[PDB]
RNA sequence: GCCCUCGGCCGAUCGAAAGGGAGUCGGGUUCAGAUCCCCGAAUCCGGAGUGGCGGAGAUGGGCGCCGCGAGGCGUCCAGUG
RNA sequence: GGGGCUCUCGCUUCUGGCGCCAAGCGCCCGGCCGCGCGCCGGCCGGGCGCGACCCGCUCCGGGGACAGUGCCAGGUGGGG
């Protein structure tokens, strides 16, 4: 609300415990649901990619 | 060679808490428990209705304290009367007095027990 | 050959993103409290920073032997205890009951201890070797003694531990100590000491007072600043021959 | 009692008789009270250390046997439906 | 062969799965029976190290003697 773009709940695995993290991006045009991004240095260039 | 961290917070570590061992007690003595069971209950009720809950519901109608719960109330009435009671319903009056309805035990007879306390 | 089949090896491998990252030290990215964080900046500070050498002189002290040595020959004169006085005062007043009379009886070398004690002997040239402790927090205390004894010409040195001069005179923190008279027997070993004491310190007392201290750079600083060098050094190098 | 290991509601506390929030209904009864009293039917939560009773787990298979046989005996093997 | 020399001193991209509380190895300390010659056989437990490299002085990064703050000076200032 109050926004006009939409937001993306991404979930990734904590690399130091037994958890998942649930972070709120701001959605790309083009994401869907069940899509898997990739945050890093070394990710690839596509969209919704970090 | 065995100290590690393997968290990155640091908490304060649990020290020991030593119970108390005053060198003298604070209070002289005990003061005395001023809501004993003759506090408790003030004085039954005479009424048309208390009449009534006697030979109908082999129910004793009290004024009682107002600081006293229903457990107090069934204790002191239990002790100070020589009775068994079932059940003891409370409310508090409009002038500030509480009034408790303490039915008896099916073998024990309101109406015995108030001919006996002197309130027929 | 008799192992059971059904053991095997199951390793993990904490590749990124893989099997997640064992418990290990995290000393070095520790959230520590804010105390402990102020005291490992100070000493940080007291290297970054340049140092006065009337302050930089403290960090030059006796080594292991000599500072053993001179501790293990002033045992043999640390103050009487509460205990001892008290003892030699009971026998003291019995005797003297008895007819012993006033009879001083030689009252025996002792270390003198206290920064206002030390000083006074130190101006009265009463001292034979003054001792300072290296880490007085608030150094002010200290910072004129080197300069004062220098002058004076009593010989003195610096050794590491306020404690450790503390628990030579029975207390949590000595300052300073000081040697008055010395018996016979220990007359050569505080020669002994006092002769290293006074090349090592009231010797080069004129580089000690030039002698700037701290003024060195972190380590990430000081490599990043030497791979600089090597570049240009290398450059340099293919550029010539 | 101490030690080892684990332990972020990461923020006290307050804030709704219309929000969220387990589980009570029928009949009778007073001058004035009733889903609260009486009668009769339920129900939720909490507790039970010495364990309250049952039922479930869990009571089978093989082989040597005894025994007219059934049924019992003994060595193994299973058994968190 | 192989070192001064380099990017690596890396382990994860076709799937709307799974992933922690160490396997393995090595060194030990107990209790048990016992060849009854000790590194000596087997059984019930516990500890440590490597697995998971070493050292280091700022947690990591971005600014930085500027910004900012304190005091004075000039300007602007119907916002009051
Ligand atoms: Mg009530
Ligand atoms: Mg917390
Ligand atoms: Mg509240
Ligand atoms: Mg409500
Ligand atoms: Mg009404
Ligand atoms: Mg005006």
């Amino acid at each position: 609300p109050g926004r006009g773009a939409p937001l993306a709940k991404v979930v990734f695995r904590d690399p130091y415990r037994f958890k998942k993290r649930t972070e709120l991006f701001i959605a790309a045009e083009g994401i869907h649901t069940g899509q898997f991004v990739y945050c890093g240095k070394k990710a690839q260039l596509n969209i919704g990619n970090v | 060679k065995k100290k590690i961290r393997t968290s990155p917070t640091f908490r304060r570590p649990k020290t020991l808490r030593l119970r108390r061992q005053p060198k003298y007690p604070r209070k002289s003595a005990p003061r005395r428990n001023k809501l004993d069971h003759y506090a408790i209950i003030k004085f039954p009720l005479t009424t048309e209705s208390a009449m009534k809950k006697i030979e109908d519901n082999n129910t004793l109608v009290f004024i009682v304290d107002v600081k006293a719960n229903k457990h107090q109330i069934k204790q002191a009435v239990k002790k100070l009367y020589d009775i068994d009671v079932a059940k003891v319903n409370t409310l508090i009056r409009p002038d500030g007095e509480k009034k408790a309805y303490v039915r008896l035990a099916p073998d024990y007879d309101a109406l015995d027990v108030a001919n006996k306390i002197g309130i027929i | 050959k008799v192992v059971n089949p059904l053991f095997e090896k199951r390793p993990k491998n904490f590749g990124i993103g893989q099997d997640i990252q064992p418990k290990r030290d995290l000393t070095r990215f520790v959230k520590w409290p804010r105390y402990i964080r102020l005291q490992r900046q100070r000493a940080i500070l007291y290297k970054r920073l340049k140092v006065p050498p009337a302050i930089n002189q403290f960090t030059q002290a006796l080594d292991r032997q000599t500072a053993t040595q001179l501790l293990k020959l002033a045992h043999k004169y640390r103050p009487e205890t509460k205990q001892e006085k008290k003892q030699r005062l009971l026998a003291r007043a019995e005797k003297k009951a008895a007819g012993k009379g006033d009879v001083p009886t030689k009252r025996p070398p002792v270390l003198r201890a206290g920064v206002n004690t030390v000083t006074t002997l130190v101006e009265n040239k009463k001292a034979q070797l003054v001792v300072i402790a290296h880490d007085v927090d608030p150094i002010e205390l200290v910072v004129f003694l080197p300069a004062l004894c220098r002058k004076m010409g009593v010989p003195y040195c610096i050794i590491k531990g306020k404690a450790r001069l503390g628990r030579l005179v029975h207390r949590k923190t000595c300052t300073t100590v000081a040697f008055t008279q010395v018996n016979s027997e220990d007359k050569g070993a505080l020669a002994k000491l006092v002769e290293a004491i006074r090349t090592n310190y009231n010797d080069r007392y004129d580089e000690i007072r030039r002698h700037w201290g701290g003024n060195v750079l972190g380590p990430k600083s000081v490599a990043r600043i030497a791979k600089l060098e090597k570049a240009k050094a290398k450059e340099l190098a293919t550029k010539l021959g």
